[PDB]
Parts: structure tokens; C-alpha cells; sequence
RNA sequence: AGAUAAGGGAAGUCGGCAAAAUAGAUCCGUAACUUCGGGAUAAGGAUUGGCUCUAAGGGUCGGGUACGAUCAACUUAGAA
RNA sequence: AUGAUUA
RNA sequence: CCCGUCGCUAGUACCGAUUGAAUGGCUUAGUGAGGCCUCAGGAUCUGCUUAGAGAAGGGGGCAACUCCAUCUCAGAGCGGAGAAUUUGGACAAACUUGGUCAUUUAGAGGAACUAAAAGUCGUAACAAGGUUUCCGUAGGUGAACCUGCGGAAGGAUCAUU
RNA sequence: CCAGCAGCCGCGGUAAUUCCAGCUCCAAUAGCGUAUAUUAAAGUUGUUGCAGUUAAAAAGCUCGUAGUUGAACUUUGGGCCCGGUUGGCCGGUCGGAUUUCCAACGGGGCCUUUCCUUCUGGCUAACCUUGAGCUUGGCGAACCAGGACUUUUACUUUGAAAAAAUUAGAGUGUUCAAAGCAGGCGUAUUGCUCGAAUAUAUUAGCAUGGAAUAAUAGAAUAGGACGUUUGGUUCUAUUUU
RNA sequence: UAUCUGGUUGAUCCUGCCAGUAGUCAUAUGCUUGUCUCAAAGAUUAAGCCAUGCAUGUCUAAGUAUAAGCAAUUUAUACAGUGAAACUGCGAAUGGCUCAUUAAAUCAGUUAUCGUUUAUUUGAUAGUUCCUUUACUACAUGGUAUAACUGUGGUAAUUCUAGAGCUAAUACAUGCUUAAAAUCUCGACCCUUUGGAAGAGAUGUAUUUAUUAGAUAAAAAAUCAAUGUCUUCGGACUCUUUGAUGAUUCAUAAUAACUUUUCGAAUCGCAUGGCCUUGUGCUGGCGAUGGUUCAUUCAAAUUUCUGCCCUAUCAACUUUCGAUGGUAGGAUAGUGGCCUACCAUGGUUUCAACGGGUAACGGGGAAUAAGGGUUCGAUUCCGGAGAGGGAGCCUGAGAAACGGCUACCACAUCCAAGGAAGGCAGCAGGCGCGCAAAUUACCCAAUCCUAAUUCAGGGAGGUAGUGACAAUAAAUAACGAUA
């Protein structure tokens, strides 16, 4: 339409963040970042309808301006900054970290966590390449671009970063049996230990995964993210750590908490 | 302006297409360079995206390759002597890309003459022992030094000039400079 | 631009208007029931009807079917906590057989008569209207209720009205400030 | 006997009588009606010089038990 | 050969 | 019970001289604005290079003579930007003229159809309907209709060893 | 037989249950009628699911292309086990849950002439490998990277995917309801906490287990498959010298 | 909640239609109308015309301020507080309105960009720019306006403008400033001949062209053109280096040149700190702005497969003057008949091409039902199209823009007749058209968006008013005694 969208309304903007179809008739549109839209919680909806920080929208663009807000070690005040996947924010008020990750219910979590486990993170790489001067570099999930990384790293596999810098402290291959995470689809908030995979040369490499109650699915390899070995997180999980039971138990669990 | 689209043609049935929108500026076209020889005119044009464009006209010297050699020199152009896609940019002398044109021949004479020193038509240690290491490879063929005998030299001009500002090009050697010279002659 | 309400209504004509069964039936069930619409014999008849497609395009299907399992025991949950069903009869066939007459005596005008706080059905409608009743410690003014049986016991009268006290009465106070003036 | 006439255009006159206008060639386009053969050059429009070029169209002699040499016509199309 | 309208 | 001509009233559509009329779309041809692109144009402003003099000022042979700045004015090139105007091209609005496609619409008159409480002429059909009806084809006549040739039973016969 | 009523039948021509008023009564109820379009009714569009002797509907009859449809047959059979679902003595818990179980149901595997792709590798696997009953050495997919022949579909199962809103539907006292996605619980001064499910989603596209049904090519004037073989032609090609 | 009924007959069974019946986010109208909650609303005929008034402007600590603007520095002699106008930089291409066009076209699901542009964000990223590169030149930093303003003014009118005098920049035009090594060329000279070489020019990034590398299923022998490592010159020979892709002339590196030469900070705010060779010496922090390349993100444009109403009283269509392909070139941001030159004659069709109509924008969806289905869908969300009909183009990363210009056509306005200014299918409001449709109100409080930016602006949006379009709940009466 004539050049770039800058609005959006509700109804377009997606189900995960939960906003309400009443309340005024605009959404809040996810500038450009580190990722993308959809896959994406802006620090707006972030403070003002998961923890109630706030209760106006001047409100949080009052915290977020005044910086007492730091996503990633960095201020970043921007009122529609995309929070996305994965990421860390950090409040010198309550001493608290919050880490952004997925429920198994499809949303966007609220993970308290430490300063230490703040100061690392994880991130899959996207893609390698070749940079200028004959420098290989690779590019993350969340648009982190690093250079000089080892040779074993190659695609799909996963990172984990000292956030002071954009160096590496260290690396996970890719290889059968290893734990993941998922993000994208029916599956958001999986985790599930690879068991093999398909390969279909000339597009959509599919993974068979399968959580441990022994339970299965497939998903795009593009969709999983690998969080390193069987047994133990590379960093702490949320409420459920994906499981997926059944509409029938949680019925019963809520009945039993009444 | 010029559009460059499909919604003015005709379908592959045959049918005319109705007319559904407006001309775009994201289907544009321009008009022709129509780039010549002599005191250098080099227009340039914004595009999509900032990126300019030097719109060559009257392009007077440009730069050339001798592949077997690797080498690259700046040369004027004579005129333009082929052209497969129309004689009637032969004739009216319009440089474009594939275009089998005559050049002066003199920097690719010297540079020999100073890189072998073997002579053509018709002393100190260092540059003795450099010209007779590099013997046995001033033997090129017949055409080639039958054209460095009348100083015009054939050359394939391989750049797009009206979108970069720059007749560049090859000199031909052994099989097409047989095809063409055979072109050339048909009579 | 305004997301748009959704909106759904809750009851439904009668097919073929003038049938004397039907209608001597239904008049018989809003005189003694003290209603004075077809209206809401219809809405009852509609959630009726509702509740019985459930309950058919469940037992269509075969046991130990996720979907059967937990719709029905939501709908079983339910309808024992309004109490229209027994709890005894589970089996999902009662669910089919149920009758316009249950949910009209679940509601709440019928249920002040059977506590015996009006003397008549039109007493109740009266005493819920002017809000000298409350089912919980939170007054309500609306016949249609469908109490839980939880209601049954958080019955009382109207905190700001006489028989659960508090004050004596706007006309008794009229009446008494008159006849103060008239005997001086 | 031959010609030309501003503005108008058959108002002249028995009547467009006389005169004008149209006119070759190439390309485009072509109605009703019909004995289906025609009507039809229907109607109606465009182009046409000079000069410098370019393209195609040929004849005959030549090959161990694809191509060359040589000779002469105007035809058509196209571009500056 | 035909027997006007309406019941 | 029922058919058709003819007669009166009203409606609906069709044919129809009028090279009918208007409205809209597509479009050959001709003229063709306007921007854009290319060949020039050159008002205008402006930087540099010298360029000699009308003659002050000071420094030095202190006597003629010399050095440079100065208000002044040609003259010459070396350039930068540069509008009006201009050649050629592609885009192509709009007008004129024809053609064509559709949508409504006028019309002398001609020939139909339908509706009308009690119009005229017959009586074709329903009984073997008083010449058994009907089908196709052809001719005829006020009108139904009649007649010829073949066909059917929906016939008035399920029937002559 | 006027005024007029009446969707349809019909009423009204001096005894109107139909017209216009009064009374009564009924229907729905802050709604009720009318006009026009549309859906159910409508099996009066017929795939489910119409009719064609006479009610409207079998082409005069035959040939014939596209289209639609198209005979039967090719692996069955039996055994041996294994483990999952359903109950089932004993209840060995005071309506939950256990063992050997009489029974059923589909699943996984081996053999019966049943290769239902194997070469390089590392796991050598189940290791004939055995040290005294917790030991050194069996045949690579059971882990993988690559080559390889991978004859085709239709169908069907499962999954990925189908933007929200909408529809169905879990939970929720908007005081009920339409709604909405909130709310609930404290020592009510520090505060704590479950939610915001799930399903449907035509055709088409992707992976996927199956092999009934329907076609689909294979080997017949053998340019037919395995061939450790044995030659010749051909190019490619790592290690060294 | 898988329902039937009245009407052809003297009566009967049937076919078959009419009529009845129920509903509609289906409209109009009538008669009546007390309440709570929620809320559509000039689409249908005219995408017919529009008065008036609004609807997009914008700054911090931080681009430029001598406002001859306002408070007071007294921490400040250049200002250093606040601050209109103006230059600059962004945005004005989003939003909002309508549904006229358009029937493989838009659109929906589903692919690709190994075929391309992409401001902004987000992550990384310019020791190499003095070219006889030694006097050729300021690098504790270089040149020019010009607005605003001063005053002179000119037209009847315009968001009309000229003449003269200043002055600014992150505006224009220019421009140097830090190592060390390493290969090529020349090449003085010794001359060696095994051949060694002083001294000199280049190398960053970007554009354009050409070349080379960008890889690698397995094991030994015979030599040479000249030994190559070090030598017992018997030869031990190992050591050696290149990533991704399903797949590339991919990423990337290096040779040889091209360029009228791209970028490589002459920008700005706070706090002002340390070494002493005791100085306007040298270093030093937290930021903002901009900048070449790459990746990312918001996009954008093309694009694969499948699907659209009625019509054969539309059966052949396309190709003059592009239709189908190929080659070459131009143009493009890029592929491609997108356009041109030449050549081959192809491409679509009863499996419904092509032509006509459409009270046709498509879809998510809406009404109605047991199932199957039929009808509708301008209309809140997604994607398209348009700004009275057409055509063109500037600025920009992004427009074929209409609350932007240029022209033509039909409309229409102000005229002191020379000329000037416009497109409500934005919010209100008016005429006409009709069966058919609201106030010329209040606010940026929320929801979001934009700017230099927390602060401003926003008829986007929210609020109230008209409102029986539809939905939810629900008053008008109840309870005693006496005949």
C-alpha cells in the first residue's frame, strides 16, 4: 500500500500476546529489531499486561524513557521493541531478571531468573558465511552477528554468549539425541530430545522429537531450537518444562486446587 | 512513461487483459542510451533505491582485457565494425554490449615490446634475463599478429554502458575471432 | 474499526403458530409457573434443545472418546451444579430427557414460593422485582436465575428491607410521619 | 476554343445541363442484398521525390574406391 | 341447428 | 358443455418506409497539448591569469632614474553554475471524422395474443356428437372446418380352425 | 352483488356467523402488521433424493468421437512367541488398586521355496566371543555420513499447516442474560496464585504407515536379470616414485 | 427441533401449482412506545455536485538563534536559562472513505527470489585519502552564500512575489592528520654466471571488465624440462591448504586496469578527570547525529500449484501494428516480448478457449436447515482499486500520490475583465436521487502512530447527541378480612 505499514490494528497483531478486542481499536505494532513480529512480545504488552507494572501505555513509555528497564544489558527505549524469544531484560529495581520464553499453553512466559544466569544467554545460529577480508562469521536468532567463531560451528547448532561482548563462550553441535525447545506452530513450548530426522534434499528438512513421558511429534527443523543435552537445561525452564497433557487432567488438577 | 509489466499485453490464450490499474513506478522503463565516441558525457540517473546509474553517452576511450596475458589497458575504440543483434548499430556507431569493435593497438604493442622486447611489423642484465624466461610464449597466432601489423586490434565490448559508464572489453582470440572475421567477409 | 459485539439471541417461535395443544399447555405452564411471556418458555425450550444437541452429537460417538469424555463430564459437572439433573442419574440419557418444567422450577421465583417466603408465585416475582430478597449477601432483581443449590442455602431477605430488618419501610414511614401530623 | 476566380455552395434551372472534384501503384479496410457466382476499385483512409546503404531472390565449372571460383538481370522489402 | 347472466 | 371468424373497449409484445433518433463502450485515420529524455542555446551571475595608463605614498643613485600597492578603464583568454528558447524521440490526454458493438426509444400501417354478466354468424368437438376422432403433408373455403394420400387407437371390434 | 372484505376458497342481489361500529373472546407482547428479496417448507432441482405407458417428459432408427462405465485371475494358508487395551477369582485398600488366571481386541517379530537395496566406514550389534558364572575376538544401520537401483498415481490413516474476530466448546455469578476474559485466596500491615483451553476448517501443496479397490509399464522378429568369471573399447582417478 | 395445511370433483385417489406457515446482522414503511445493558447508520438509485469550518506537522542535555522576544547570569565576556519565526533533518506513501473498474484478473491457501530494491530499527564493519605522494597544502582545522530579519516595495484578489543590506549549519562545495611487516614490478651496481642486489612505485573500500583459486571415492612402481626442502645430492620427503549448498560462474581471496571518483567524522550535549618532560603539553569518560559494506527486521515487487457467477440466440481465438519460442541487445531494482533487431511458426480450444452480461471487488464470514445443501457477503479484519475521467512527472528508501504539481475534457468559484484558485468515495454539514439512511458538538483522558522527540500534533481514535436497524434483561401489580 503505497510504502511501509506503520500502523496495525487489533485482530491483526497475534493471539499469543492475549490482548483484549476491546479497548480502543489499535494494537501495538512491533517496530523492527532483533526479531520479528509475530514471534515477538514488545516490551509495552510485556509491562503493562503480564506483570501490571504499569497500567498505561504513558506509563511504561514513562519507565522505559526514564531507563529503569534494560533488555539484553542495554537500556532500549523504545516503546515497541521487540522482545522476542529466548532474550533477557534486567531490573536494578527488585534486583529482578526476566527471561523470555514459551509456556506450553502458546505464550509468551515471564521467567525469574538471576543476574549471573541474565549475563549468559543461548541463541541458535541462523546462518554462516564469509564475511569481507575472508572473515567467517554467523548470524544468530536474535539478529547477534559474530565473527571469528570455532570451524565445528555450523548450521542449527547453538551458542551461548557472554552478553558483555558479542563473543562466544562457548558451543552445541548438532547431532541425534540432544534437548531442544520448540518455537513456531502447534508445538510452541515443546521440549523434546531428538530421535532421528529426515533430510528430503531440496527443501523442509523435518526432526522427530519426543518429550519424556516417551510422547512424539515432528516439527520443521527450522522451528526447533536446541538447548543441549539429555537430562539437563542449559539454563532453568518454566512452570511444566512442555508437557502437553491431556484437557482432561488439567480439568481434574484445577477441581483438586478448589 | 514506459511500463515493463504484463497487465497491457495479452494473456497466453489471446485474450486482451482489461485495463485494472494505473501505470507503477515499480514497472517503469526509460529510453534507450544511444552511447557514441568522442568528449565524454556520463548523465547519471536515480533508481529504486537511491543506487545511481551513469547513463554513458559519447564515450571516447574505455578499458580493455587481453585474457591469454591477463592484462588490462585503457585504449581508445576506432568504431564499432559488428553487431549481432543490429547492423544498424554498426552503421550509426552506437556502443553497446557484444559489440566487435577496432582499437588502437599501440599500449598492447608497447607493453610487449617492454614486457618480451620481441619486435613487431616491419641491453641491460635484468631486462635480458625477464625477456628470455618469458620465450616461448610470444607465439600467439596469425590473426592477431596480422592485426598488431596494422595497428586496429578487435575487440567484444562485454560491458552494459548505458547502465554502468563504461565500454570495457576483450580482445578476441582464436576460435570466435575466426567466427567473426568469417561474419565480417560474407560478401 | 470498533472490534464488533458479538451479540446471539436466546429463544425461538414457535414453528406453526396456532396449535390449542401447544398453546393451552403452554399457558397452563406460564399461569401456574407466574410468568407473562411465551418468551421465556421459548428461551427455556431453546437452551433445552441446546443442551440436547450436545448431548445427541455426543453420543454419537463411540466411548473413551477424548472429546466425548470431557464434553460430557463438563456438561454432567454443570448441569448437577445447577442441580435441573440428579445426582444419581450421570448416565448422559437423563441429560437427553430432560424437561422444560426442571429448568422453570430451578429458577428463582418458584424457589422463593418453596421456601415459602411469598404465599403465591406472584408474590415472588413481586418481592424479586422490589428486591426484598437476596441469594447471596448481594441482592439480585431477576427471575431467572437457575440456582446452584449452594444459593439454596444463602437464602435471606433483603438486608435493606423488614423481615431481615435494618429499617421499617418507606410507606410505613409515610403512614407513620401522617399520622403523627393528624393526631397533633 | 481554352483558363482562373475571394465568401457562400445548386440558392440557378424543366432538370447539377456544363464545369469542377475523384483518378496510377502499394498497404489497410469493406455494408445491405444475393441466383452464393457477385456487389467491389463498394464506401472509406494512409504512403509515394532525391541520395547513401542494408536484406533476400540466380547460372555455369570444381571434388576419395560441408565449401570455393566465375558471370549477369531487375524484382521486392526495410533504414538513415 | 340453438338454448343469455348469476346462484 | 364447447369452437372459430366478424363487431365494440382496454392492455402487452412483434413486423414496418423513415439511409429513424438519442446514450454508452471499443476503435482505424488525421490534428495533437503537456510533462519526461536527447541535440543545441545562452541571457545572467561568479573564480583565475596576465594587462597598460590618468598620478598620490614611501624606500634607494638623492640629479635625470628605479619597486609595489592604489579610484580608473579597456583587451585577451582559463573556467563553474546557468533560466527563456530549441531539434529529435518515447509516454500519450483531448478534438474531428468514419466504422462497429450493445441499451432504450418515435412511427403511417400490417398482423397476433389476452382480458370483457348478458354482440352477430353458424355448430367443429365431447354419445357411433349425428360424415369415428386424432397425426403428418398438400390444396380449398366467411368461420369453425372440408377433401385427397399414407399412419395410429387415445375406437364404436381384444373374438370366426 | 352497493360500500367494501378476502394472500387462497370465497362473502355482499332486505333474515351478512366474513363487510362498517359496540360488546365479548383469542394470538404475540413494548412490540404487532404490511411491501419486496431470500431460506426451511421443496423428494416443486432430486449427489444423498424426483418424474418420463396414459398426468409435462423415450430423440423415427442405427452408426460414432470426446465423455462416463468396463469380465475373472497373480500371497492364501498355517504354526511359534512377544508385549499393550478391556474386564475377570483372591479385594490381599476401608467407591480407589494387585498378582497366575480362564476371554476378546487390534499391534511387534520369526519360520513355513516368501530379498521385504547393499558398498565404504567407524557402534561391531544381538559379540561363536567365558575369565570361576559380571570375561579378550561372531555377520554395520539397531547410531549415523555419504553412492546406489530409488516404475507411477488415485485412495485412505497420522502429522506439519490453515492470521484474528466469527462458529462449537472448558472455566468464570456481567447481580441473571446478551457480553467480556476476567478472577480467586491470605495472617487483608508484608502479599500469594490457576487462567485466557480444545475442536472444525472444502479443494490444492509437504512428510508419513498401509496395500484392499481402480487403472499403470516390465522379458517374446529376447537390444532379458543376476556373472566371483574371461576379454577388448572408453574416459575418470588417490597414494607414491 | 427429519412435522404440514386450504383450493380443480356430485364425491374419490393422483400429478401439479397457487395460497397459508416459520425465520433473515434483509431492507423500506405503518400503528404504538415506560426502563437497564450493548449498538448498526447516505452502500443499493447518482464513483452525482459541493458553500463553510477542520482533518499532519515536528526537538532534546544534545544541528543552526545577537528574535532590536521574555525572566535573571552573578557557575560563567561568546553564548552558555527559556524561547516564536526561519534554514536544516524527518514525516506528510501510515491512517481514514468509497466499491466505480476488474471474471485466471484481483483474491485464498501454498512455493520461490540460486531472479531483485529496502529508509528505519537491531548486530558487526573503513591504521593504507598529502598523488615528483621534500615545501606541492591551515589540520590546536579551510571557502561561499542564503533564509528568517532591516527597510524600499508591486497587484483588486492568491498559503501571490521582486529590488537592496547582513549573517548562520550535521545546508552546499573542499580537505590532511598513526605503526610495523609482505609480494610484485622495475632496476642502478657488482657483473656473477649457484648468481646476489642498493635505491624506487603500488597495495583500504566502492564501480566496471577479464583471468585464476574456491577441491578432495584408494594403494604402489619407471623415468625425465630442472636436483626443491637438507644432504652420505645414497635421496628420508612425510610436512603441505580452501567454507557453505539439494545444486551455482555462491560467499570469499588474489592478479591487470578502469572511475569524470564513492566511503574512510572539519557535527553536537554533559561531567570535567589524570601523567609529569609544571604546559592552553599529552592523554581520558557517558552519550546524540551521520556514514561504505554485510547480516537482520518492518516491508516491497515479481512468482510456482489449485480454486470463481450466468451464457454456445458466443465455436473457434491470438499474430496487422507481439501473438508462441530462440539468439543478441537495450531498458529494469531485478528475471522475462518488458521493449527493440533478425529468425522458426508457433501458443489456447467441447476437459467450454475466445466474445457478451453482471442490480460482480475477492476472501475470513452471514441467514437458513436432521444430513446433503441454497442464498447473500458494499459494509468493522486481510488483500486489491480509486480520488470527477484520463494521461504525465518531481521529491524521496517507499507514490504514477491527487487534503502534490503539469496538461486536456466536462463541472464550478472570485473578478476594480488583466488574471487567480479548486476537486468531501476524510469529519461534520448542504442540494439532487430516491422506498431507503444521524450533530456544521467535546477531547487527545484512554488504544496506537509520527517528529529532532517522555512534554507537541492527530475529526486515526474515544466521548456525548439523533437513533424501535438488530440483540439482552424487564414495570404496568401483589397480599388480608366482609356479601
Amino acid at each position: 500500500a503505497r510504502g511501509p505499514k506503520k500502523h496495525l490494528k487489533r485482530l491483526a497483531a497475534p493471539h499469543h500476546w492475549l490482548l483484549d478486542k476491546l479497548s480502543g481499536c489499535y494494537a501495538p505494532r512491533p517496530s523492527a529489531g532483533p526479531h520479528k513480529l509475530r514471534e515477538s512480545l514488545p516490551l509495552i504488552v510485556f509491562l503493562r499486561n503480564r506483570l501490571k507494572y504499569a497500567l498505561n501505555g504513558r506509563e511504561v513509555k514513562a519507565i522505559l524513557m526514564q531507563r529503569h528497564v534494560k533488555v539484553d544489558g542495554k537500556v532500549r527505549t523504545d516503546t515497541t521493541y521487540p522482545a522476542g524469544f529466548m532474550d533477557v531484560i534486567t531490573l536494578d529495581a527488585t534486583n529482578e531478571n526476566f527471561r523470555l520464553v514459551y509456556d506450553v499453553k502458546g505464550r509468551f512466559a515471564v521467567h525469574r531468573i538471576t543476574d549471573e544466569e541474565a549475563s549468559y544467554k543461548l541463541g541458535k545460529v541462523k546462518k554462516v558465511q564469509l564475511g569481507k577480508k575472508g572473515v567467517p562469521y554467523v548470524v544468530t536468532h536474535d539478529g547477534r552477528t559474530i565473527r571469528y567463531p570455532d570451524p565445528n560451528i555450523k548450521v542449527n547448532d547453538t551458542v551461548k554468549i557472554d552478553l558483555a561482548s558479542g563473543k562466544i563462550t562457548d558451543f552445541i553441535k548438532f547431532d541425534a539425541g540432544k534437548l531442544v525447545y520448540v518455537t513456531g506452530g502447534r508445538n510452541l513450548g515443546r521440549i523434546g530430545t531428538i530421535v532421528h530426522k529426515e533430510r528430503h534434499d531440496g527443501g523442509f528438512d523435518l526432526v522427530h522429537i519426543k518429550d519424556s513421558l516417551d510422547n512424539t511429534f515432528v516439527t520443521r527443523l527450522n522451528n526447533v531450537f536446541v538447548i543441549g543435552e539429555q537430562g539437563k537445561p542449559y539454563i532453568s525452564l518454566p512452570k511444566g518444562k512442555g508437557i502437553k497433557l491431556s484437557i482432561a487432567e488439567e480439568r481434574d488438577r484445577r477441581r483438586a486446587q478448589q | 512513461g514506459i511500463s515493463r509489466d504484463s497487465r497491457h499485453k495479452r494473456s497466453a490464450t489471446g485474450a486482451k487483459r482489461a485495463q485494472f490499474r494505473k501505470k507503477r513506478k515499480f514497472e517503469l522503463g526509460r529510453q534507450p542510451a544511444n552511447t557514441k565516441i568522442g568528449a565524454k558525457r556520463i548523465h547519471s540517473v536515480r533508481t529504486r533505491g537511491g543506487n545511481k546509474k551513469y547513463r554513458a553517452l559519447r564515450i571516447e576511450t574505455g578499458n580493455f582485457s587481453w585474457a591469454s596475458e591477463g592484462i588490462s589497458k585503457k585504449t581508445r575504440i576506432a568504431g564499432v565494425v559488428y553487431h549481432p543483434s543490429n547492423n544498424e548499430l554498426v552503421r550509426t556507431n552506437t556502443l553497446t554490449k557484444a559489440a566487435i569493435v577496432q582499437i588502437d593497438a599501440t599500449p598492447f604493442r608497447q607493453w610487449f615490446e617492454a614486457h618480451y622486447g620481441q619486435t613487431l611489423g616491419k641491453k641491460s642484465k635484468n631486462a635480458e634475463r625477464k625477456w628470455a624466461a618469458r620465450a616461448a610464449s610470444a607465439k600467439i597466432e596469425s590473426s592477431v599478429e596480422s592485426q598488431f601489423s596494422a595497428g586496429r586490434l578487435y575487440a567484444c565490448i562485454s560491458s552494459r554502458p548505458g547502465q554502468s559508464g563504461r565500454c570495457d572489453g576483450y580482445i578476441l582470440e582464436g576460435e570466435e575471432l575466426a567466427f567473426y572475421l568469417r561474419r565480417l567477409t560474407a560478401k | 474499526p470498533r472490534a464488533p459485539r458479538t451479540y446471539s439471541k436466546t429463544y425461538s417461535t414457535p414453528k406453526r403458530p396456532y396449535e390449542s395443544s401447544r398453546l393451552d399447555a403452554e399457558l397452563k405452564l406460564a399461569g401456574e409457573f407466574g410468568l407473562k411471556n411465551k418468551k421465556e418458555i421459548y428461551r427455556i425450550s431453546f437452551q433445552l434443545s441446546k443442551i440436547r444437541r450436545a448431548a445427541r452429537d455426543l453420543l454419537t460417538r463411540d466411548e473413551k472418546d477424548p472429546k466425548r469424555l470431557f464434553e460430557g463430564n463438563a456438561l454432567i459437572r454443570r448441569l448437577v451444579r445447577v442441580g435441573v439433573l440428579s445426582e444419581d442419574k450421570k448416565k448422559l440419557d437423563y441429560v437427553l430427557a430432560l424437561k422444560v418444567e426442571d429448568f422453570l422450577e430451578r429458577r428463582l421465583q418458584t424457589q422463593v414460593y418453596k421456601l415459602g417466603l411469598a404465599k403465591s408465585v406472584h408474590h415472588a416475582r413481586v418481592l424479586i422485582t422490589q428486591r426484598h430478597i437476596a441469594v447471596g449477601k448481594q441482592i439480585v432483581n431477576i427471575p431467572s436465575f437457575m440456582v446452584r443449590l449452594d444459593s439454596e442455602k444463602h437464602i435471606d431477605f433483603a438486608p435493606t428491607s423488614p423481615f431481615g430488618g435494618a429499617r421499617p419501610g418507606r410507606v410505613a414511614r409515610r403512614n407513620a410521619a401522617r399520622k403523627a401530623e393528624a393526631s397533633g
